[PDB]
């Protein structure tokens, strides 16, 4: 099946610093990864799709990277409003191979 | 090669000697396998796929399942017993097969021999599904490098993903569905119900390549085939492929390409005769005689040239296309010109002269023959069928509006003076042949009733 | 099904019993109409059209006008009188038609029956011109939803409008003109002067779909056709279309798709014989006999298989392709083996064994027959034509390099010991057939003159 | 045109008179040259070409070299002597040519006549290499404006250069290589070893245009050809091209398009007969007779219609396709109905009525004939073969489900009462024809041995 190993579960970083989140897929997903932002008591907010493309209206300090099995999410120039739980998800659909899963999440 | 066809008498009845070609037949095939993915990778444009890919998968499964079952009929009933000195091959379950031709059974044996490398290739099944390029090379231990061709993958990568920004998602989805449907429409002619016996290595690689849009050049060059007779093998339908595995879950197939080498058939040539209309009894005629004669070990036989590739140097065939010849035709080619039939010429356009060994053979009654050297016309009497024009008669002849210089004829010095016996007239039209047969039955029956 | 072909004697002369297939013929067509727009909508790229669209309109009108006139010949001369109990159909003006075949008149009747839904569709003419998508669905009152396919519209939308920014207007105009000209070059083979009788429902949907780039899969799936025999109906040329309206002002046409269902012909089967070379008089021979025999109500007739689709289970045809058989051929298939002719085998490659009901029928003089069970060779004397190999003689036979296990033969226990009478030899080559006919006329004439 | 076929008796044996068409044959060709560049200009995307262009150049040289050598065989051996009053043409070296047909020598003459404009065009060789558009026009002194078509140039300009930003360089290189390989796969069928004699103007322009993707419409409209019979000339294979120059260094060729005009053959027509099954001896039959008869100067001959284009008005052919007819067939068409053979009808579907001059000719035993005017059925006795239905018998006839009004028959008033003599039965199947021939040899031999 498809699973997503997202590290780390939680992380601390000062305002103005950079934080790195990583997502690992059990199978190759060919750059078909998304990144979401979720604040407590709120619906998720789309951040990045296709591992690199930034969603409209999302600050450029959120930077996604990766291909295949390994992907990273980097948040530079950290702000107070950035504190939230961050998830990744695979929407891989070659046509014959189905890979869909959510990351465990990073606080 | 020598002469056993009595070409002089044949020339007098309008059959001019043509080019002598070699006889080459395919043999010793070189086997290479290749994977063909019938479903493109749409991961980079998955948002606009909709349900198109599911419908396409259903249709492609409907197409592919009969091929898999036909192959399984032999795969399930072919057993590889533990090898030893008593048996050197595998056994075919004749009762289980039930009814099969010799070629089909040999193709089943070939399918078994393919099964080994087919199993080796299928170890990379997860990698095959992950491929997103039109042509890709798979390496894992530098052993039997697997090549994978994917259908429509180049269209997905160069025409739909680049324009995904520019056009709406529904437009992109419709374009994808149209591409898949056109691929199915073109692929159906080869892989549909027309493909009755998938257990056969007789299908040409050009037909096999329809799964890859008919780009057999890419398929062949990817596997690394290279030979001087690449084009000669291709055009003579000698390069063939065989489906050796079908995956209904992943929608890909493995084909085994049979690449042979041309071998010159020793002590064999193929002589061609150029038909020319000759005049007899104030009428024009054409000898109804094999234009291509196969001679092998000085044995005259007919040949089914239509299935062969004719080049200037040789005749290339994917099998022996020799056919028997009746004794009367062989006696006429032997030199009994009264045995070759002829047919009336009523068409305004028919070959009325030819050129062999620098010597002309012209119907100077139908055409206007003039001698450019002497400046006087070349006339042909009614008693003679053809006219031989050479250096003794005319150094530079003029046939219509062509001016050709001639050589010297090497036959009888009195060719135009000797003459020969004309054969019988015939009618080659189909309904005419039926009419002739029926009138013959009536004449024979009247004679028998008189008896 | 039963046996009426005397298969044992036939097997002795090299005709091995093959698969028995059903007889299926199309019938009961399901009619659906669809609009095909032969001119794409270029409104979104009108600046780079230039005069290309006008030239294309002129050329397409030149192509389309003869079709419209041919249809009008029947449309103008077909009158629908006020229906009542005295007449139940429409009348055809025979004097006005002048000369017509039966099929052409029936097609004119079908054109009339189409005219109703054709008029309903043409109410949406303004909407048809406004369509800018390759496939579009038209709804107005949920009555007879009209589908419209537009040629080259997908190319306009996905390849020219997206790149209009990237390339010059002259480049885009040239590309558009090239696309239209290629469409005309490919469409001309089907809709040009080759289409002599547009008043006919005999043209296959694959040919009809050339107006839509040959994507007949999209055309058929859009109308919603679905059946288990979709591929069988397609490949057997049973799904046909008929042009029922041509608009020269708007450059679109309406075609009526005839989608039939296959019906099993009761009390009828089609038996196949597998030819195998047999030895006689130190020579190899092949029986010149119908490889496919049609039996219906225990009546043997020939069949024109070439126009039918052969599957493993049945023979699918778009009409009855039965043909008569001469009484001598029927008597040989009946069991008079001296009535079937034979032909000399000179080719190095010809089927020399076959497998039926787990039993082998091999020319063990031409091929090397060995018994894997006993370890000794299987020899065939000169007096016997073929060799029957089964479980009594050899449990596991080896033919060349194939090892096949066998069943038990159910015929005469002394098959290899009985023998049969060989027929006469023949020559099937075309020029050879003419030569044989002519020599026959000469022999018959000599006999008559002696009488 | 007149009547010489005795159509009444023919109608009684199921041959209904059809349409009378003219006879048109091509002549007087108009010659225009055009350059075809087989290699696209990739200068604007040179970074992603890699080694693809070198491999393509090598392969294309391998393909093109034989054509150049074949043309050089005639070019090197054709000499233009200083013109004067003694000679008005060029001389062909017969000894150097060796063996050649008449058509090949005439094609060599045409190649010479092309060489002048070919040399004029080749003066612009540097400009030809620099062209980067699919269609380009070359002017230098307003003399013989040279047109240049470039293969795949539209794909380079509209699909690869615009997407060079969007996809990787390796992706673009693979797409380019795939395009070139597909072009080679499609071009090989026409320009590969299948093209044996490049010294010939007999190849159709549609085949020639495969070097330009088969867009012969662009090729023809660029040169400026325009005629009412454009489509008629195209579909009848009358517009032909000839390769007159091959450049192996620049990978382009020059072809000479032969554009003829159709000429009506005076005092000649082509009559068609509509076959209809007629009943005799409680059986159905079809006359085995030429469905198309050529009459020219009141001389009946067969015609090879298959190579001609049939339109409603005339028969268009690229040469004279007349063939002789046996005297028995000509006597039957003359009016001796016992000379035309017939064949048993066993198929469920065969034409059983036809319509000529508003008069019906129906097998009212097989079909149900009813008179809509009188309301009573139309019955046909067993003694009569066909039924003539016209205004005297039935003003409005009903054949199956078609209702057709009729005219008045102009033949004998007692057509249905006179009757005629039926011919002999035949069997047209191939193996059946061989069987009949063989049984005839056996009967004739038994009779000779009795003598
Ligand atoms: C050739 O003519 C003979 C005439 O006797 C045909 O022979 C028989 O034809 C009659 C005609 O009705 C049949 O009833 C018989 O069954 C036939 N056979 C025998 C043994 O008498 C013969 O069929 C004709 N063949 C061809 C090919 O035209
Ligand atoms: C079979 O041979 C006979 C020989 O008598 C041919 O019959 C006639 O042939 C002569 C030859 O010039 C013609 O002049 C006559 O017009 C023919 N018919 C009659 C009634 O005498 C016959 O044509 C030959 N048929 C075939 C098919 O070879
Ligand atoms: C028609 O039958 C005759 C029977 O005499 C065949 O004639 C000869 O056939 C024998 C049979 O072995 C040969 O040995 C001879 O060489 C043949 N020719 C001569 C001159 O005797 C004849 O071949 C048969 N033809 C057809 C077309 O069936
Ligand atoms: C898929 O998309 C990613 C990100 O846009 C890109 O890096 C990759 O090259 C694309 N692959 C294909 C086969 O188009
Ligand atoms: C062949 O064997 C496999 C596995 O036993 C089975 O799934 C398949 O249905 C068999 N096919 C046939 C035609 O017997
Ligand atoms: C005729 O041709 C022969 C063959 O090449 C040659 O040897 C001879 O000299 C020629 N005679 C002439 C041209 O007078
Ligand atoms: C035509 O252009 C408009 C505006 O650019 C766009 O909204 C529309 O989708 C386009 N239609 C097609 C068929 O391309
Ligand atoms: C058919 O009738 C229409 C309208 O009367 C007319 O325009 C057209 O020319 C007619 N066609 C023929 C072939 O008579
Ligand atoms: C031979 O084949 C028959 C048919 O299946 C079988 O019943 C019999 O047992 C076989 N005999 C052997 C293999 O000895
Ligand atoms: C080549 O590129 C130049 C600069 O980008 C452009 O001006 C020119 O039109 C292009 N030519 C072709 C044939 O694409
Ligand atoms: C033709 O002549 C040219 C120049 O003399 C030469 O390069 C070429 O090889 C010749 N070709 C043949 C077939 O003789
Ligand atoms: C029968 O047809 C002829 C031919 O047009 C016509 O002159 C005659 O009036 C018709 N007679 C009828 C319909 O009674």
């Amino acid at each position: 099946t498809g699973v997503m190993t997202q590290t780390p579960a939680s992380v601390e970083a000062a305002v103005g610093g950079t934080v790195t989140i990583k997502c690992q897929a059990s199978q190759n997903i060919i750059s078909s990864l998304a990144w979401y932002q979720q604040k407590p008591g709120q619906r998720p907010k789309l951040l990045i799709y296709y591992a690199s493309t930034l969603a409209s209206g999302v600050p450029s300090r959120f930077k996604g990277s990766g291909s295949g099995t390994q992907f990273t999410l980097t948040i530079s120039d950290l702000e107070c409003a950035d504190a939230a739980t961050y998830y990744c998800q695979s929407y891989y659909y070659s046509g014959i191979t189905y890979g869909n899963a959510f990351g465990g999440g990073t606080e | 090669t020598g002469g056993i066809l009595h070409y002089e008498k044949l020339s007098k009845i309008g059959l001019v000697k043509g080019v002598t070609r070699k006889y080459k037949i395919k043999s010793n095939p070189l086997t290479k396998d290749i994977v063909i993915k019938m479903i493109p990778n749409v991961s980079n444009m998955s948002q606009c796929t909709g349900s198109v890919m599911e419908n396409y998968k259903t249709r492609l499964n409907g197409i592919l399942t009969p091929i898999k079952g036909a192959l399984e009929i032999y795969k399930n009933n072919t057993h590889d017993l533990v090898g030893d000195v008593r048996l050197a091959g595998v056994i075919m379950a004749g009762v289980a097969i039930g009814i099969a031709t010799a070629a089909q059974i040999t193709a089943g044996v070939a399918l078994y021999e393919a099964m080994k490398n087919a199993d080796n290739i299928n170890k990379l099944k997860s990698s095959i599904e992950s491929t997103n390029e039109a042509v890709v090379k798979l390496q894992e231990t530098a052993e039997k490098t697997v090549y994978v061709l994917t259908a429509l993958q180049d269209y997905i990568n160069t025409n739909l993903v680049p324009t995904i920004d520019k056009i709406s998602c529904k437009q992109t989805e419709l374009s994808l569905d149209l591409a898949l449907s056109k691929y199915l429409s073109d692929l159906l002619f080869v892989f549909g119900p027309n493909l009755q016996d998938p257990v056969s290595n007789s299908m040409t690689i050009q037909a096999i390549s329809q799964a890859f849009g008919g780009n057999y050049e890419t398929l062949l060059r990817t596997l690394g085939y290279a030979t001087e007779d690449f084009d000669d093998l291709l055009e003579s339908d000698s390069i063939t492929g065989q489906i050796i595995y079908v995956d209904l879950s992943s929608y890909y197939i493995i084909v085994r390409v049979y690449f042979p080498i041309l071998t010159e058939i020793q002590q064999a040539y193929i002589q061609e005769l150029l038909p020319v209309s000759f005049n007899n009894d104030n009428s024009e005629w054409i000898s109804i005689v094999p234009n291509f004669i196969l001679v092998r070990n000085t044995l005259i036989s007919n040949i089914e040239i239509g299935f062969c590739l004719i080049t200037k140097r040789s005749v290339i065939c994917n099998q022996d296309y020799a056919t028997p010849m009746t004794n009367n035709m062989r006696e006429c080619l032997t030199g009994s010109t009264e045995k070759c039939p002829r047919e009336l010429v009523v068409s305004s356009h028919v070959p009325r002269f030819a050129l062999s060994n620098g010597v002309l053979f012209a119907n100077c009654i139908s055409v206007t023959c003039q001698c450019q050297t002497t400046g006087r016309a070349i006339s042909q009497s009614g008693e003679q069928t053809l006219l031989m024009i050479d250096n003794t008669t005319c150094p530079t002849a003029v046939l219509g509006n062509v001016i050709i210089s001639l050589g010297k004829y090497l036959g009888s010095v009195n060719y135009n003076s000797e003459g020969i016996a004309i054969g019988p007239p015939v009618f080659t039209d189909k309904v005419d042949i039926s009419s002739q047969i029926s009138s013959m039955n009536q004449s024979l029956q009247q004679s028998k009733d008189y008896i």
